[PDB]
């Protein structure tokens, strides 16, 4: 018998990217090559399966750094980090190719599924 | 605010 | 020119409350008299003007443990806490006063919104 | 997903 807010979710996702711009309570950096991004493991993990298997792990849970495979393009993370805090994805004919390769390897099937719907229609 |  | 996930941060809410259940990188304990509660303090900073007072405070941010105050009651935080994990707010005649109040104290405006306008509505 |  719950009422529901229907704004509720949207406006966790906003503090939640707030913090981030802020670097308040980031608990781990994920370096990419030469860059760096600083998370909530807590938002990575609710968003992608490679980094929900990563933090529910006994011992990289720990970690304050996770490296990623250096064939990992960092504006592709960039820019699904940037979608992780806010269900915006800036999907691009410059950038599309690394975002999917990127979203497959992070394992974000609903990136991976447009993607490939953007990219069969220009085929 | 709404009935889910 | 991005594009948007319309259940994006939805399904994010649901894996931080998935967290919440299986005690996941929770980070603070909330006591509320004899009552524990175990939470992720970016999601209750996210939700709430007085913990996102507490947790931005150069020494409280560091606290594992928050005591609330004597006069708050335990279930109406629960119900909050909850709603905070979920945007649904268990909202009944027989808990109203408490979660109006529990939602005043933690300033949790829209909550305290619509218990206005429930109890108006009753009298 | 949609022009948002
Ligand atoms: N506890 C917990 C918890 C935290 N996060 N999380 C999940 N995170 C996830 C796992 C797989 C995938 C995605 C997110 C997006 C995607 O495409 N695949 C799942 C579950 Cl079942 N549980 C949890
Ligand atoms: N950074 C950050 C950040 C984390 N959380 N957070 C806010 N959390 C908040 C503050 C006040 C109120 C609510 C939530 C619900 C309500 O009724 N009042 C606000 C801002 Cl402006 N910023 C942040
Ligand atoms: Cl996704
Ligand atoms: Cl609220």
């Amino acid at each position: 018998s719950c009422i529901q807010f229907t704004r509720h979710a949207s406006d966790v996702l906003l503090n939640l990217n707030r913090l981030r711009s802020r670097d308040i309570l980031t608990d781990v950096v994920i370096v990419v090559s030469r860059e760096q991004f600083r998370a909530h493991k807590t938002v990575l993990m609710a968003c992608s399966g490679l980094f929900y298997s990563i933090f529910t792990d006994q011992l990289k849970c720990n970690l304050s750094v996770i490296n990623l495979d250096p064939e990992i393009n960092p504006e592709g993370f960039c820019i699904l980090l940037d979608f992780m805090y806010t269900s915006r994805l800036n999907l691009r004919e410059g950038n599309i190719m690394a975002v999917m390769a990127t979203a497959m390897y992070l394992q974000m099937e609903h990136v991976v599924d447009t993607c490939r719907k953007f990219i069969k229609a220009s085929e | 605010w709404v009935i889910p």
